[PDB]
């Protein structure tokens, strides 16, 4: 009876050179039981990306809510939302049920439109800002993830080399968490492509 | 399984060039902060150690006698007992801290945090730790209760490692302990403002001064200080 | 660890940079000094979430009274703002607060708890580090100090702080706000905590992880 | 309200529901239908606390049902699958939850494609192959994840699901007095008579 | 969780 | 409890209770044991010098241990009953166990150990 | 611990200045002595939380009332401070001290204890967490005593409250109030611990 | 009610290599958010050619290190000065914790050192006595911190061969005492700047057949 | 997940390796089968060390019974000696789920299910472990008592694999054992992440899984 | 250890014992066997915790097996109840108590008369002409007070009995997969080997 | 916690 | 309320009289103060049981030391009621000052507080159930003090205690222990109540 | 309850 | 903690 560990599952965030990544595993569990291996974390609102790890029905409900404010914000401002003006509004919202709280672990990514400036951040479920040049961890595995990260991250990595870290890094972290793997996805995002991958990791 | 009912308050100690420093303020207090001063929790075994105690005042009587009994012991059938084969901190230590694990193992503890401070047969400084749990920890400083939260920082700042004892005269030491004793007496609601002070020095022997009290206290301020926030008289 | 002090000319405010999730240090250099108002500075120590909330609606809430006014905002509002909201909450919401600043009225020092109880003094601490920070205050502290002695002693409270509190660490944060000054705000002004080279590098074989699919994702209109 | 299964072939939905309502140490029924047609082409199963499953069940169908009318259009599965999980998901946080997990089964008459959705009582929806609520999971999942081909028929489909139910039969400890079976196709609902 | 000086 | 070794060595290397007690044996009335092909057969001397006698209820010589072992003996009659009980629950101890009756080697050698031990066991003879 | 003491040109308020978080001293120098009218302070005990948020509520009653009313008596000022007690005794924990200086009734003291009610006293001495002592040292006070003899009252009576208390501690601070006006008085220790 | 338990944090990590095995442990001891010691050391020589640390409760840590000195003293004089192979030693240990399996000792227990065909072997225990041999092991507060890049960086998991599609996996092999201390050495580093009870200084006890040698490595000391 | 099952060709026992501790996956590379005699075989399924610990001691005592009856100890006897001692045991918190499975000229191949609860079953099939549901339902669906060796093998490996996948406490290797008239054979550690996608290319089955 | 029923005829005793053995949400066996036989005209049955069942069952075992061999005589059913009864008596003040209930179904040669005894897990004996333990006497009791007739045949008490236990299948909730039925009579104890 | 003569 | 003074000429022990269940008050006339030797008497406060038995064992121990040994010191009372508080202090709620007059050592007092712990005090006072006061008016106690002043001196104290007090009432009864011999004093509320 | 200055 | 199929 722990929100945040019933459907389980990870999200790792990292900044390159001129670009950041993206990743989640695919599980959604009952606790032991492994329910569904297509359950993707991460969406994407413009050429901002959210990840969300926790209750599963919340992280359903968030996405919901944010495609919501972020579709209302573009038909107003006549422009797509930024990764700094996103992350207020992911912590705007989630402070906003503070007493009754998302039992949720929010992560940003993306490449500011403007500047250039690759922007990553995480969020506690009472919206608590993490703004990090580095990395971001979410989910049961974050222990795991702040381990594999804090050891094989390096700055200014290329694209293709931010790819094998990040992948590295999730992959590894999966492995040593029960409730967290079932498959994989990363995204690799540049000022202007954005590719997908998903990665083959063990079934068990 | 018991709960403490008179207990005494931090012990502070540091190593110095020549020696440890220990002290303990001389006060019991009950449960709801009354007071009972009149304790010594400063114990001297032999001429070469000093055993600082704090928690419960029953449990650590008990200890003194066991102390006691201990030095009464090893006199027994023993020519060199004021010699080679005198009572050594390592050998007292070790003893308490045998007895502190396996009352805890028989979930009946004695409620105390004590400090072994003493100089060797070979001069090497003494000082290490041990608590009800038998927990047992060596450093350049060590502080029990209130102490190690505020005792500790200020000490560490005199000898932060191990290379830093050399170079750290009784004088700096005795300054630092008799100054961390005075923040323990503004900021511990527990503390007294008599206290014991003990120096064993391996040139001077042990030197144990008694009814010190903290001088030099800061109140002057509390004048200028008025309400909460708004209040301008 | 958050400390307040009191100088001739003004009152500095100190902090360090470390933010945790139980025993895990989340940021290693998050910013625990907020700006209420231009020359009203906040260091939060508790709850990370309600710190920045309590923080920012007094901000947004004296800001709009400062236009109302035409007049520099006070410290009593800020902090009579504070505990009358923090109070309101009967603690649940989880800020301890260390206010400083300078305004018409001269420089103010003030502390708040998160049950709404507020404290004046010439010198402050707050959080985890703040019995490791007051024993370094009451060592040092002196009337009349100068701006520069101030800044020592705030930061070298924070440092005690660092190295002795698990809860605090990474870098030291200083905000001055003197009288007819713009308060100056020395974002890590101490970093003596930076992470020695790796022995290694873990820069792998380009292809080393195995990928079951590619896609381009298509972000444009 | 325990076993409820669901298999998504090539072009249907099979939903298997058992039969058994129990209050104490008494089989009240042998006979009880746990499923309610939502639209000539959506069907959903539900499983629960007693009450709160059928109230729930009523309820969604009236709305979808109100949706028909209204429209003169058939929602898809998509859609009543995704007004269904907001009904759950506003219900973890009220006064008194209902504690209802639902299959939903739908043909998308549309994409001529058939659609399976998972919901449990917090409002965790998932499309599968297959799925299941409660512990009938923790033996089907296992089974089918083994026995399961995608381009699988109607009569396949009923054959993996008797596999299913005598698995379920040997192995559970309640008695559930067997499963009504249905199948959701482009032709709409029918209940396999005799299983 | 939350994050907590 | 009465501790006294009664049962020790003499100069000459004999336990003179142990050979004595085989006198005991030597007294009793004769008993037979012959094994043949398929069968095993008990022969027990009964003295004739106590008419009056009621074969009904008095002591059988030969005792079942189990349904498929039986113990004769030659000796003090009040002293087999303790070999017997002993045996009688070591036999049911034995089923309970490991499943399975005891091999009749297994019941001699329980018997012929609870014998030893009463050759070197303080305040028993 | 706090005390208030009616003599022949006023009243004298007296605490000390002590606040504590389990056993750390969260204040040393803790003014524990409040303004709610010129001539009308109150002492504070129980949770400093509760105390100031009923003393600035109090104070706000009462410039209030000056500004329609005129001054207000003492009596009025305890009737403030009880009103939001009592009403309020559920999530309150304050015990105060009400002292107040009119030119008509001179120096008056009213304690408002943890239930709420209202007393009129001479004196009032609470110590340990808000305990009113009776008796204390009924014979050590006279009426219309000289403001010397009440300062060197307090002063001890205060003084044996800290030496065998852990609660109170730090300086002494006293309000003379008085119609030649408002005196604020500070003892140190190294006066107050030699008696 | 007295706990008899407390948690005194420290992390510890054993790695095996081919003709040599080391135990790494940081110094630090604590209790709650207070640094009792910077310099405790943890990880000891416990004679014919073991070394052993017991991470958790320091107590029982402590204790247990001093029975089996104490078991390895009475293994000498009961067996002719027989020399105690790693085996041999890892069972002892089992009996030592089982012998407290309703009044257990809290500890993690690792033993580093060289089998009888002279390769090295680390031993890890849960609190009860369950044991397992294993070519690596971090225990303690930063275990989940290590473990997965010690996966990643001793064992080569989830790497495969550049242009094999990933059908090839990267190959295992035996690495130096050099390549396994810079591993241990960043697995500190890395597990002080994330763990707050982690930090102060790196004592490592390496064991080859011409003994025991001991290095020593500052850290953070925030 | 551990399951032995009997069969025309003797014995199949199959189990995984993990141990875990919480949601920590400890361990991937635990030998969840001892071997106590060349015609005996125990599975251990719960505490780590209360299985581990017990088992070993159960191999001594088989070993002991052998020296003093000059024969090897039967299943049934091996297999009460454990039951006997963990009900004396009984209240104080042991967890094990075990299976005693050996070959005996007088009893055959046996299969003993025995738990800290100290029920003792003789049964032709047992699954024992959190996993032990998601094994039965592959078990049961494709048992027969007239398997091939090769088929019985693979459906043992096939029923851990299954029990992998969707159960979280179980994983890592799958560990095989045929035991017959001439003893026990072991038939390899299976790593389930090379195993998992061989068996889905071959069998066309995991058709939940992405790949 | 769910059903077991009881029912003495004219000149036999009939015991009904359920086979399966269930563990969480498991079937492990269907075949068990909830009786041992303690003498030739003697047999007990039981249900109850795990383990305590079989091991309080065998020890009984092995004492009659030990009387029968000391005293070459078979006890009295009245005589091995009322030595059950003692021993579960003694069970409920032990630090560990046996939680099983028995049924004694005996023929006894010097009477000629078949004997069912029920005992609970307290040492609760009674003599009855038809028993049971657990929810099954919740059905079968009245179910007896009905059809059951004192001067009935084997046959007549076996249909008797399926009546009982098709009650038990359409009403219960857990599958209990059928009973082991064991008749005992002059000629001993034998099992009906269809039911 | 919280403050508190 | 309780308490013993050392003076020129001894010692003298002093009490209320008042034993309380709940609010009701079992004895008025309580005799609190026990003689465990000629010239050793003792103080107890806590349970009455608990405290009875203590001193009944004591007088057993100095009874048997004065038999083998002579006359005991007043160290060696105070050492063996410790020695039964400390050891049994899970099972005890004893708070005892032992008072002893020796021709050697003169007036001693030693206070067992609820700890088990030993402390030789020139005076010890406690009140409200075993809560010792280390300052009490330590300017009213000076050393060699004369019999007249020592009487009026803890008339006083236990007046003041009785005053703010209701566990402690009645009579005050004082011992005085010196080398002339025992001396009973009765003070009658009507005396002291006017203080 | 029991009896109890 | 301690290891547990
Ligand atoms: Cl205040
Ligand atoms: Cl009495
Ligand atoms: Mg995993
Ligand atoms: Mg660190």
């Amino acid at each position: 009876s722990d929100p945040s560990s019933i459907n389980g599952g990870i999200v790792v965030a990292m900044t390159g050179k001129d670009c950041v990544a993206i990743a989640c595993d695919l599980r959604l569990g009952s606790q032991s039981l492994g329910v569904s291996n297509k359950f993707e974390k991460i969406f994407h609102y413009g050429h901002v990306f959210l990840g969300i790890t926790g209750l599963a029905t919340d992280v359903t409900t968030l996405n919901e809510m944010f495609r919501y404010k972020t579709n209302l914000y573009k038909l107003k401002e006549e422009r797509a939302i930024e990764p700094e003006t996103f992350t207020q509004l992911v912590s705007s919202s989630l402070y906003e049920r503070r007493f009754g709280p998302y039992f949720v672990g929010p992560v940003v990514a993306g490449i500011n439109s403007k500047s250039g400036k690759p922007f990553i951040a995480g969020f506690d479920l009472i919206g608590c800002i993490d703004e990090a040049k580095d990395f971001i961890v979410s989910g049961t595995a974050s222990d795991q993830l702040f381990g594999m990260c804090e050891s094989l991250y390096e700055p200014n990595l290329e694209p293709e080399d931010l790819f094998e870290t990040i992948s590295q890094a999730l992959l590894n972290a999966a492995d040593r968490d029960a409730l967290s793997g079932w498959g994989a996805v990363v995204y690799i995002i540049k000022k202007d492509e954005v590719v997908k991958r998903y990665l083959k990791m063990r079934q068990d | 399984t018991q709960q403490p009912i008179v207990t005494g308050t931090s012990v502070i100690s540091m190593k110095y060039d020549n020696g440890v420093i220990i002290a303990a303020d001389n006060l019991g207090s009950y449960g709801s902060l009354l007071r009972f001063n009149g304790v010594e929790r400063l114990i001297p075994v032999g001429d070469n150690t000093v055993v600082g105690i704090s928690g419960d005042i029953s449990d650590m009587q008990h200890i003194e006698r066991l102390l006691k009994d201990l030095v009464t012991e090893n006199a027994y059938d023993n020519p060199l007992a004021d010699a080679e084969e005198a009572l050594e901190p390592s050998y007292i230590f070790e003893y308490l801290a045998t007895v502190m694990y396996q009352r805890r193992s028989k979930m009946n503890p004695l409620w105390n945090a004590i400090i072994v401070a003493g100089v060797q047969s070979n001069g090497d400084q003494f000082l290490r730790y041990v608590n009800l749990l038998g927990v047992t920890y060596s450093s350049p400083t060590l502080a029990t209760g209130f102490g190690a939260h505020m005792a500790n920082p200020l000490l560490r700042k005199v000898v932060d490692r191990e290379s830093d004892i050399p170079k750290t005269t009784v004088q700096v030491a005795e300054e630092a302990i008799v100054n961390a004793m005075r923040v323990l007496y503004y900021r511990d609601a527990r503390s007294s403002r008599n206290f014991s002070l003990a120096i064993i020095d391996k040139n001077t022997g042990l030197t144990f001064k008694k009814n010190l009290q903290v001088e030099n206290m800061k109140w002057d301020f509390a004048k200028d200080i008025k309400g909460y926030g708004t209040q301008k008289i | 660890t958050i400390v307040g002090v009191k100088f001739n000319n003004g009152v500095v405010i100190a902090a360090d940079t470390r933010s945790t999730q139980g025993p895990i240090v989340a940021d290693k250099n998050c910013a625990k000094l907020h700006r209420i108002s231009p020359k009203i500075w906040c260091a939060g120590a508790g709850t990370a979430a309600d710190t920045e909330a309590v923080t920012q609606l007094i901000g947004s809430n004296i800001e709009l009274h400062s236009l109302y006014t035409s007049r520099e905002p006070r410290v009593v509002s800020a902090l009579q703002m504070l505990k009358q909201h923090l109070f309101k909450y009967q603690g649940h919401i989880g800020a301890y607060l260390i206010v400083a600043g300078v305004d018409p009225t001269g420089s103010h020092l003030f502390s708040i708890h998160a049950h709404g109880s507020t404290d004046v003094g010439y010198y402050l601490s707050l959080g985890s580090g703040s019995l490791a920070a007051m024993a370094v205050l009451e060592s040092h502290w002196k009337q009349d100090l100068t701006k520069e002695e101030a800044i020592k002693l705030a930061s070298d409270a924070i440092q005690a702080g660092i190295w002795n509190d698990l809860g605090s660490g990474s870098n030291v944060d200083v905000c001055v706000m003197e009288i007819g000054k713009d308060a100056e705000y020395l974002r890590n002004y101490l970093t003596p905590n930076v992470r020695e080279e790796k022995q290694k590098s873990y820069k792998f074989p380009r292809g080393t992880t195995a990928v079951l699919k590619e896609s381009i994702v298509n972000i444009c209109d | 309200m325990d076993i409820i299964l669901g298999i998504r072939v090539q072009d249907s939905v099979i939903l298997a529901s058992s039969k058994a309502v129990t209050r104490g140490i008494s089989v009240l029924k042998d006979s009880d239908d746990k499923t309610r047609q939502l639209s000539p082409h959506t069907l959903m199963s539900f499983a629960g606390e007693a009450g709160d499953t059928v109230q729930f069940a009523e309820y969604i169908q009236a709305n979808i049902q109100l949706y028909s009318i209204r429209e003169d259009y058939e929602l898809s599965p998509q859609a009543v699958s995704s007004f269904v999980r907001q009904e759950l998901a506003k219900s973890i946080r009220s006064r008194r939850p209902y504690q209802v997990n639902v299959l939903i089964g739908g043909y998308d008459k549309k994409k001529n494609k058939p659609e399976l959705y998972q919901i449990d009582y917090l409002g965790t929806k998932v499309e599968l192959p297959y799925g299941a609520h409660g512990y009938s999971g923790f033996y089907t999942f296992s089974l089918l994840d083994h026995h399961y081909r995608p381009d699988m028929t109607t009569e396949e489909g009923l054959d993996l699901l008797k596999l299913c139910v005598q698995e379920l039969e040997k192995r559970m400890p309640m008695d559930f007095k067997g499963v009504i079976v249905k199948i959701v196709d482009k032709d709409g609902i029918r209940q396999v008579d005799d299983f | 969780x939350f994050l907590f000086x | 409890g009465y501790d006294r070794a009664l049962s020790i060595f003499s100069p000459d290397g004999h336990i003179f209770q142990v050979e004595y007690a085989l006198e005991a044996v030597k007294r009793g009335t004769c008993a037979v044991g012959v094994k043949g092909k398929n069968c095993v057969v008990l022969g027990c001397e009964r003295r004739s010098t106590l008419k009056l006698q009621d074969t009904r209820i008095t002591p059988s010589k030969v005792s079942k241990i189990d349904s498929h072992v039986v113990l004769s003996f030659s000796g003090l009659n009040a002293d087999s009953r303790i070999l017997i009980e002993k045996a009688r629950v070591e036999a049911q101890s034995h089923r309970l166990t490991l499943e399975d009756p005891v091999t009749v080697e297994y019941l001699t050698r329980y018997v012929a150990g609870v014998q030893q031990r009463y050759t070197q066991s303080g305040g028993v003879r | 611990s706090i005390m208030a003491v009616t003599f022949k040109d006023g009243v004298i308020l007296g605490a000390d200045s002590r606040t504590t978080t389990g056993a750390y001293i969260a204040n040393r120098v803790t003014d524990k002595l409040t303004r709610v009218h010129d001539k009308i302070w109150c002492c504070r005990s129980g949770s400093a939380a509760d105390t100031q948020a009923i003393a600035d509520i109090v104070q706000y009653h009462l410039e209030l009332y000056t500004s329609q009313y005129g001054t207000p008596s003492t009596e009025t000022a305890a009737s403030v401070f009880k009103e939001l007690c009592y009403e309020n005794k559920d999530n309150l924990t304050a015990g105060i001290i009400v002292a107040g200086y009119d030119d008509k009734n001179k120096g008056e003291v009213y304690t408002i204890p943890l239930g709420g009610s209202v007393h009129k006293l001479p004196y009032a001495i609470a110590v340990s967490g808000s305990t009113f002592i009776y008796g204390y040292c009924d014979k050590n006070f006279r009426e219309n005593m000289s403001k010397e003899e009440t300062v060197d009252f307090i002063k001890h009576s205060l003084s044996q409250a800290i030496k065998w208390d852990g609660s109170s501690g730090g300086v002494i601070r006293m309000v003379v109030l008085t119609a030649a006006g408002v005196e604020r008085l500070i003892f140190y220790p190294d006066e107050y611990e030699q008696l | 009610q007295f706990n008899p338990y407390g948690d005194n944090g420290g992390t510890i990590l054993g790695i095996a290599g081919e003709d040599f095995a080391v135990l790494a442990g940081d110094t630090r001891n604590i209790t709650d958010y207070s640094i009792n010691s910077r310099y405790e050391p943890k990880v000891f020589d416990c004679g014919d050619n073991i070394v052993m640390s017991a991470n958790g409760f320091a107590a029982d840590g402590d204790a247990l290190v001093k029975r089996f000195k104490n078991s390895v003293k009475w293994y000498h004089f009961d067996h002719n000065d027989k020399k105690l192979s790693i085996n041999s030693a890892a069972r002892n240990i089992q009996h030592l914790l089982y012998g407290k399996r309703f009044f257990p000792y809290y500890v993690h227990t690792i033993i580093a050192g060289l089998d009888e065909d002279g390769k090295g072997a680390v031993y890890s225990f849960d609190p009860v006595g369950s044991y397992e041999r294993e070519q690596c092991r971090a225990g303690g507060a930063a275990a989940s911190l290590i473990m997965p890049f010690l996966d990643n960086q001793v064992n080569f998991k989830n790497q495969y061969e550049p242009g094999t599609n990933g059908k090839v996996k990267k190959p295992l092999k035996y690495l130096s005492v050099e390549e396994v201390i810079k591993l241990v050495r960043d697995s500190f580093t890395s597990a002080t700047e994330r763990h707050i009870q982690v930090g102060d200084g790196l004592e490592i006890l390496i064991v080859t057949k011409d003994g025991v040698r001991k290095e020593f490595y500052e850290l953070k000391r925030d | 997940t551990t399951l032995a099952f009997r069969f025309q060709g003797g014995i199949i026992v199959a189990v995984d390796s993990r141990a875990t501790a919480g949601n920590w996956v400890a361990s991937q590379t635990v030998k969840k089968v001892i071997e106590i005699n060349p015609f005996l075989l125990g599975t251990m399924a719960g505490g780590a060390a209360d299985c581990q610990f017990w088992e070993t001691w159960l191999g001594s005592q088989c070993r002991l019974h052998e020296l003093r009856e000059k024969e090897r100890i039967s299943v049934a006897a091996a297999s009460k000696i454990l039951s006997n001692l963990v009900y004396q045991y009984k209240g104080a918190g042991l967890s094990m789920g075990t299976m005693i499975c050996g070959y005996t000229r007088k009893e055959g191949p046996t299969i003993y299910y025995v738990d800290s609860d100290g029920t003792r079953l003789k049964g032709d099939i047992f699954c024992v472990g959190s996993g032990q549901t998601f094994a039965y339902g592959v078990l049961d669906s494709n048992y027969k008592w007239d398997l091939s060796v090769e088929d019985a093998l693979y459906l043992g490996k096939r029923s851990i694999l299954a029990a992998a996948h969707r159960d979280a406490y179980s994983g890592g290797s799958v560990n095989l054992y045929h035991v017959t008239e001439d003893g026990w054979i072991y038939h390899g550690n299976h790593d389930v992440g090379e195993l998992f996608w061989k068996v889905k290319e071959e069998e066309g089955s995991f058709n939940n899984v992405i790949g």
